[PDB]
């Protein structure tokens, strides 16, 4: 999957 | 939210 | 912060709050590295798959601050950025491996007792301090929760580096050399986590042979915000400290 | 320049003051 910012 | 900044202090 | 507390006063001197002009809102920590260079994650500034790519002039940064919101007179400073500096490499289509950026400042900041710049380490203090079960502190004015959601002023949570093979199994993300992952175990029973506006905040840690501060990490990202069996990746600041230099070098 | 004072907090270690968390890391570090 992607990565997801916080 | 956020207070104002004032303009003289940037 | 999720499950942190407040934090004391004077606690984190190179807090940086990076603020958009209009909506005036909290975009992301950051941290003051000098008089004039703020260091934050690239994604902060530029990550097209929410169509963000801040420039210059939509931004200010706040230094010495303590509570989110009130205009902190007589005790934060607010300056404008010269310049953004995003690394090259930066992989925002992926996994956000190496996500780190400058900010040259138009002016330079003078020190206080609320502002006062962390140190960067050497080889010697990440080999030394960056192992697995030791703690680092993680500082912002982000979510208290996934979803009071928002904290009055700024929130400390001190959290354990965790073994890489740990980090690996937590997520379907490639994990590379250039990320850690702090964050407690299920069984570990203590909570905190990054959430939020926390992003391009500092990971610190105080080495026990010189008493300083130094700047381990940057909160890049995770899954949720303190799920238990996830942890926050932090950007490893050292492994990407010959671009730091290089940038300074010719830029300052 | 700044360098020389890095991580030395004027309301902490400059005036050998402890903040209420730090010792958790002192103690983590084996």
């Amino acid at each position: 999957q992607t990565a997801v910012p916080k | 939210d956020f207070e104002e900044i004032p303009s003289d202090e940037i | 912060i999720v499950e942190g507390s407040d934090a004391e006063i004077g606690m984190s001197p190179w807090q940086v709050m990076l603020f958009r002009k209009s909506p005036q809102e909290l975009l992301c920590g950051a941290s003051l590295i000098s008089d004039r260079w703020v260091l934050t994650a690239a994604h902060c500034l530029l990550y097209p798959p929410w169509d963000k790519n801040f420039t210059e002039n939509d931004l200010l940064v706040r230094i010495g601050k303590h509570s989110r919101t009130r205009y902190e007179r007589n005790i934060e400073k607010i300056s404008m950025l010269e310049k953004i500096y995003i690394h090259p490499r930066y992989n925002w289509r992926e996994n956000l491996d190496r996500d780190i950026a400058l900010m040259k400042l138009k002016k330079p900041v003078a020190f206080s007792d609320y502002i006062h710049p962390v140190c960067l380490p050497d080889r010697e203090t990440a080999a030394s301090l960056l192992q697995a079960g030791y703690k680092g502190r993680v500082t912002g004015w982000g979510n208290l929760k996934e979803t009071k959601g928002q904290p009055s002023v700024l929130q400390v949570v001190n959290l354990p580096i965790v073994e890489r093979p740990v980090c690996k199994d937590s997520t379907r993300i490639r994990i590379t050399d250039n990320m850690f992952c702090a964050g407690y175990k299920p069984d570990e029973g203590k909570r905190g986590d990054a959430c939020e506006g926390d992003s391009g905040g500092p990971f610190v840690m105080k080495s026990p042979f010189n008493n300083r501060w130094y700047q381990m990490g940057i909160v890049s990202w995770g899954e949720g915000c303190d799920r238990d069996g996830k942890y926050g990746f932090y950007t490893h600041v050292f492994r990407l400290k010959k671009w730091i230099q290089k940038v300074i070098d010719q830029f300052g | 320049s700044g360098e020389a004072d890095c991580g030395l907090r004027p309301l902490f270690e400059k005036k050998s003051l402890e903040d209420k968390t730090e010792r958790e890391l002192l103690e983590s570090y084996i």
